């Protein structure tokens, strides 16, 4: 039999690995030498919807990849499917019977299927994200990692406990949905630092610069720092675990480490280190520890490579394959949409990845206050502007700054452990 | 049923030292303005070097060390705070409308006269809701609702730089500042804070057993034991006490007018806390029965644009100078607190 | 007995999400019913800071300190509320008369005076496919007007999610029109949200979270289930099958439903009317001046009895033997960003179609993300030896 032991309280331990990403994947002032033509087309799509009478010589080879079509079914016996370009007033219909869709295609465009939306905001957002993915997937990552926010710009001041800290103290990685992400106290290249006291005095204290004036306007709909806590040497799946931190605000995050440890196969199906699972993990060249989300995201990429003969941009890539793009793999949009929307694929992979025996979690308590106060703005921003240690862009934006305090909560340790009776 | 303390984040300039604090403001401007574009010791001065900081030395000069930072925002904050502490210990002999504009519970009125009021040098003026009544139900109509003034203009511009009220939820017969579960409320918002209490039983049994003597009337708790132990080490090494802590019966608060190297002393003991060298953690156990409070908070804009004509009249009714206000709804989430043991 | 804890990484059932506007009724409508009262609030405020309703609950002066009576036919003994803030007296007095007016209005007209789903929801999304007003059931709350509940309609299958994160949960954009808030009712602006089981009644006023406009509010969830043993081992009840009290809420039993239904029954038992702001027992009428001229006093005394357990309800209602709860991890971020605001607001005010020709303001919108942070389900279970 298995007996459930438990304990809770406070304990000195390695401080969580914190990771910092800007919400926009790229600096628009640097990446717009690629996105120029797609933006020149996107503005025209918006003009064709919002104010048609104002509607040049666009790049329709970007459009013919997956054009948006108006569909209205308010005449049931004869629906009309209508491309926004190449066409009794000039308005697109927004009625309860009108829909908007992307005409995905395959096989020399002899077979097609619609990804279907009720709203122009979702339709345009998803169309642009797919097109921008097609653009980015053709750029070599050694160059693509230099068109996003440098740590030199973004981590404006840092202090752990009372020990100095700066951008070069973070381990950087390129996370393709967010650009450069910076990881503190990761515990891979060097020993991790402990935190022996509760409260903000002995946590991590950060001032960060969200360059909102330089966001990519059609990708970066949200402004903030995407933020996550995780154990040493594990990969940050910041897309679904991540907090947001708001600008002009001092965010204080109190941490409780809340583990649950299980026995293993002779009592429960979990895996201890991932050496036994059927599917190889493409995150191996990060040298991180095993985790079930890494296993799921390697199912998906393996099946993409199996079906479409290419790998998708948002995931790693085994050394022999190519990233999906419209030049090499014209059918990739359709081939990817099938796997993205197929629930059977999710089911057959969850039946293939065993979950880890150490369910470790961070039960954050988030608190917020306006910062800096009115009486102090005029000297805090002068000080910060005067010590950026770079000889350009003197005008530190007043509405882009964040401040974080991350600290162990009064009770910072809770653990559940299975024990043999 | 637990209590809640509200603190304004705006400490006073006590009349007995009003001139000395002006001297410090002048000196602070002279410094920051140099590094970037009368008992007080003007030679414990900020320096640009770590990248900026200040030095501390032994009574004869001799040994010295620097507290240094990556940015001036931290260095100026801590340096001004040190000089502020160096003044407030001089005077007085600890001698001494409200920011709570209105209070209500389930349709009833309440006032500052029903609260308990006190001050703390770094948190400002504080009020304890001190409810002896029992929580009837979940929901806002069965907990307190408070409207609060945030003093955005007259903050002391160098001492603390946050706009918002501090909330501290704690048990009965506790001083609020130690082990603080410090939540915070932005101005111009209504914050609905819902309280759940967790307890654990297994150590020092309500003060019975081993201890390091405490320096204030309270329920025993680990944090208070650490604080009094630190104050003992400070007093026995340097014959004066640190200002942010209670004072033993036979001691004096430290200041340059009588203890001309007290900063060096304090910050070396505080470094022993930073690196966890101090013995106190080994001396002080947890209570054999203990509880912790977990807050789930929603926030929204307040007052509405249309009803903003009311808060203007609530300010005018008090005659106050002048969104600037905040509102807090405090809800007891469930009648479901129970102990964790074995 | 013993306890054991199991974790499943499995396809999950999605909760029911109930969304309300904080404003009860679109003020441009209810004005034609409350003007009779706002004449008197204006007169009162102009007297303090320069009469049928003032005759029913007079404002009194107590040497200024002001308040009002709550008195009954044997007027020798009766209650009074009195306020240090004179203007707060008028605020509370108006809420009193406002509730006693609205409690008279028939349900089918009162529903029409509040927000429709096509008006509250700008766009809706779940697991990669769109949704609209047809995917939300109506829920009339007597204080908040109309609330709309996702993933709750009958005789069609419950929604279930198989991937983690905001990209595969629910996400909606809410229109929270700050121009239609009642000027005389001091209140915040935003939307209330409460996340509950499909068989569970949403006490949205008491338990619900809140949303702030011009934010994307992300509410990541983990599911915790727990079960424990019945009376031979500990006191609790299974779906109300063994308590002497009736769940007038038409929802699965819980301690709160027992407490509030017991109080509503006692309330109908004395002085013959049901307390507003709660559902209506099957043989009762909502309290109001036109029928129950002393009702607020027989409510006051009964409430004072309840809080001291003297009605017996809180001694005989029992805890439910099992429950789910979703441990929310709320967060906020500025939305839309300064650069995206150029195009995003025109497109949203186009998605609204007929309703407004003028552009939306960044402060009239809110975005909401609700998702399982991870598919891990935590189950805590007890059993005897
Ligand atoms: C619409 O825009 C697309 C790209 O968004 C245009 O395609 C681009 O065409 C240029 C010129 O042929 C290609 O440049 C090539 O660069 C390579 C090195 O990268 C060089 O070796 C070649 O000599 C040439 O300069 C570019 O690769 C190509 N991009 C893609 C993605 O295919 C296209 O011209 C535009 N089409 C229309 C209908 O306007
Ligand atoms: C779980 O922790 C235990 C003890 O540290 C260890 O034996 C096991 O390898 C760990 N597994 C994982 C996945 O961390
Ligand atoms: C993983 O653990 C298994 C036994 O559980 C062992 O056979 C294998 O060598 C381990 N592999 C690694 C990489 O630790
Ligand atoms: C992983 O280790 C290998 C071999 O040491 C190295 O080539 C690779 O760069 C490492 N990657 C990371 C992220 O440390
Ligand atoms: C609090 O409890 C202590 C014992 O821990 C007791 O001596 C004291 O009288 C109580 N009240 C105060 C104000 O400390
Ligand atoms: C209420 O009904 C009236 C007509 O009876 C109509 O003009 C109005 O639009 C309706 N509003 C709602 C919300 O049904
Ligand atoms: C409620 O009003 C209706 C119509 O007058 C009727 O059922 C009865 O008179 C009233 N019942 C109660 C309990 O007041």
């Amino acid at each position: 039999e298995v007996s459930v032991s438990l304990s809770v309280g406070f304990k000195t331990m390695d401080f969580p690995a914190v990771t910092i990403c800007n919400a926009s994947p790229f600096k628009y002032s640097k990446i717009k030498h690629l996105l120029k033509d797609l933006d020149e087309l996107m503005e025209a799509v918006l003009e064709r919807i919002l104010a048609p009478e104002l509607s040049r010589n666009l790049n329709f080879s970007i459009w013919n990849h997956t054009p948006l079509v108006l569909i209205d079914e308010r005449n049931p016996h004869h629906p009309m499917v209508l491309d926004l370009f190449g066409d009794a007033s000039e308005k697109i219909c927004n009625a309860h019977g009108c829909k908007m869709a992307m005409r995905l295609c395959s096989l020399n465009r002899t077979q097609c299927t619609f990804r279907n939306f009720t709203s122009a905001t979702q339709a345009l957002t998803e169309w642009y994200i797919l097109q921008a993915t097609n653009i980015f997937a053709q750029v070599p990552q050694q160059e693509l990692v230099e068109m996003s926010y440098p740590g030199e710009q973004m981590i404006l001041a840092c202090l752990f406990g009372a020990e100095p800290c700066n951008y070069r103290n973070f381990t950087s990685i390129f996370y393709p949905h967010y650009g450069n992400c910076y990881i503190f106290n990761w515990g891979m290249t060097e020993k991790a630092l402990p935190s022996a006291n509760p409260g903000t005095e002995f946590g991590l204290k950060l001032i960060l610069d969200i360059g909102q004036e330089d966001y990519v306007p059609f990708l970066a709909s949200t402004a903030g720092v995407r933020l996550m806590l995780h154990e040493q040497r594990s990969y940050p799946f910041i897309r679904d675990e991540g907090i947001y931190a708001m600008s002009g605000t001092e965010t204080s995050i109190g941490v409780l480490v809340d583990k649950l440890q299980r026995m293993g196969e002779p009592y429960s199906p979990c895996t201890v280190n991932g050496s036994e699972v059927p599917v190889q993990n493409f995150y191996s060249d990060y040298n991180t520890t095993y985790s079930i989300q890494a296993c799921l995201r390697s199912c998906f990429q393996d099946h993409m490579i199996r079906n479409c003969n290419c790998g998708h941009y948002l995931y790693p890539l085994p050394r022999g394959e190519k990233y999906c793009n419209n030049r090499d793999f014209p059918d990739w949009a359709h081939c990817y949409s099938d796997l993205q929307m197929s629930v059977a694929q999710r089911e057959t992979c969850i039946g293939m990845c065993k979950e880890s025996c150490n369910d470790t979690q961070y039960k954050m308590t988030i608190s917020m206050a306006d910062w800096p106060s009115e009486a102090s703005e005029d000297w805090i921003f002068h000080v910060l502007s005067q010590e950026r240690d770079q000889s350009t862009n003197i005008t530190l934006s007043r509405k882009g700054i964040v401040k974080l305090n991350i600290y162990f909560q009064e009770f910072n340790y809770r653990t559940i452990e299975e024990s043999a009776a | 049923l637990p209590l809640v303390t509200l603190c304004d984040g705006n400490p006073r300039r006590p009349s007995p030292v009003l001139r000395h604090l002006e001297l410090l403001d002048e000196f602070a401007r002279e410094n920051i303005d140099s590094l970037y574009n009368f008992h007080l010791d003007r030679e414990i001065r900020l320096q640009r070097l770590v990248r900026v900081g200040f030095r501390l030395c032994n009574s004869t000069g001799g040994d010295c060390f620097y507290r240094g930072y990556t940015s001036g925002v931290a260095a100026v904050q801590d340096w001004y705070h040190f000089h502020y502490v160096d003044i407030l210990a001089l005077l007085p002999a600890a001698w001494e409308g409200h920011f709570v504009l209105s209070c209500s519970y389930d349709g009833l009125d309440c006032q500052a006269r029903q609260f308990r009021t006190f001050h703390h040098p770094t948190y400002g003026s504080c009020y304890t809701v001190d409810g002896v009544w029992t929580a009837q139900r979940p929901g806002i109509t069965h907990g307190v609702g408070l409207v609060l003034r945030v003093e955005q203009q007259p903050h002391l511009p160098l001492l603390s730089t946050l706009a918002g009220i501090r909330v501290m939820v704690h048990g009965r017969n506790h001083t609020p500042f130690l082990g603080h579960h410090s939540f915070s409320v932005r101005p111009g918002t209504e914050a609905t804070i819902s309280i759940r209490e967790d307890e654990v039983h297994r150590c020092t049994a309500g003060g019975e057993g081993v201890e390091v003597e405490l320096l204030h009337n309270t329920s025993y708790t680990r944090q208070a034991c650490l604080v009094s132990c630190f104050q003992q080490l400070m007093v026995e090494t340097c014959s004066c006490g640190y200002y942010l802590h209670p004072l033993p019966a036979g001691a004096e608060y430290c200041s340059s007018a009588r203890h001309p190297a007290w900063g060096h002393c304090f910050y070396r003991l505080y470094q022993d806390l930073e690196t966890h060298r101090l013995p106190c953690t080994s001396r002080c156990p947890r209570p054999c029965r203990e509880s912790a409070f977990k807050l789930s908070t929603g926030t929204s804009r307040w007052p509405s644009a249309k009803s903003a004509g009311w808060t203007l009249a609530t300010l005018g009714e008090q005659g106050l100078p002048h969104s600037s206000l905040a509102k807090i709804n405090i809800v007891y989430q469930e009648l479901n607190y129970r102990s964790v043991e074995e | 007995v013993s306890v054991s804890i199991k974790v499943h990484f499995r396809k999950l059932d999605f909760p029911a999400v109930t969304i309300c506007n904080i404003n009860p009724y679109k003020y441009s409508t209810v004005r034609h019913l409350l003007a009779d009262l706002e004449q008197e609030t204006r007169e009162a405020l102009k007297s303090l800071y320069g009469p049928r309703f003032s005759h029913r609950i007079p404002l009194l002066i107590f040497d200024q300190v002001v308040g009002f009576q709550l008195c009954s036919n044997d007027t020798s003994d009766c209650a009074t509320y009195t306020f240090s803030s004179g203007i707060n007296a008028i605020q509370e007095w108006y809420k009193l008369h406002y509730m006693n007016i609205m409690a008279q209005v028939p349900l089918e007209k009162k529903i029409n005076m509040s927000y429709s789903a096509e008006e509250l929801l700008v766009t809706c999304f779940f697991d990669g496919v769109s949704c609209d007003a047809r995917n939300f059931t109506l829920f009339h709350h007597p204080m908040h007007g109309n609330c709309y509940t996702f993933n709750n309609r009958e005789n069609e299958t419950i929604l279930s999610t198989s991937m983690g994160g905001s990209e595969y949960g629910l996400q909606v954009i809410l229109y929270i029109n700050e121009e239609e808030y009642n000027p005389f009712l001091v209140s915040s602006t935003g939307a209330k949200v409460i996340i509950h089981r499909q068989d569970e009644y949403p006490f949205v006023e008491d338990v619900g979270t809140e949303i702030e406009t011009a934010m994307v509010t992300s509410i990541g969830m983990h599911l915790t289930e727990s079960f424990k043993l019945s009376e031979p081992y500990s006191q609790c009840t299974e779906d109300g099958s063994d308590v002497p009290i009736r769940n007038i809420y038409n929802a699965a039993y819980s301690l709160q439903i027992c407490l509030h239904s017991c109080f509503q029954t006692k309330m109908v038992e004395k002085c013959g009317c049901a307390q507003y702001s709660q559902p209506l027992p099957p043989a009762a009428n909502y309290c109001n001046y036109q029928q129950h001229p002393n009702w607020m006093y027989c409510y006051y005394q009964l409430h004072r009895a309840f809080v001291q357990e003297e009605l017996g309800c809180q001694s005989v209602c029992k805890e439910a033997c099992s429950f789910k709860e979703w441990t929310l991890t709320t967060s906020l971020a500025q939305w839309p960003s300064v650069v995206s605001e150029k195009w995003l607001l025109p497109v949203l005010t186009w998605d609204q179609g007929r309703q407004v020709n003028k552009k939306l303001n960044k402060t009239d919108l809110a975005k909401l993300l609700i998702f399982y942070k991870d598919l891990n389900q935590r189950s805590i279970m007890e059993s005897p030896a």
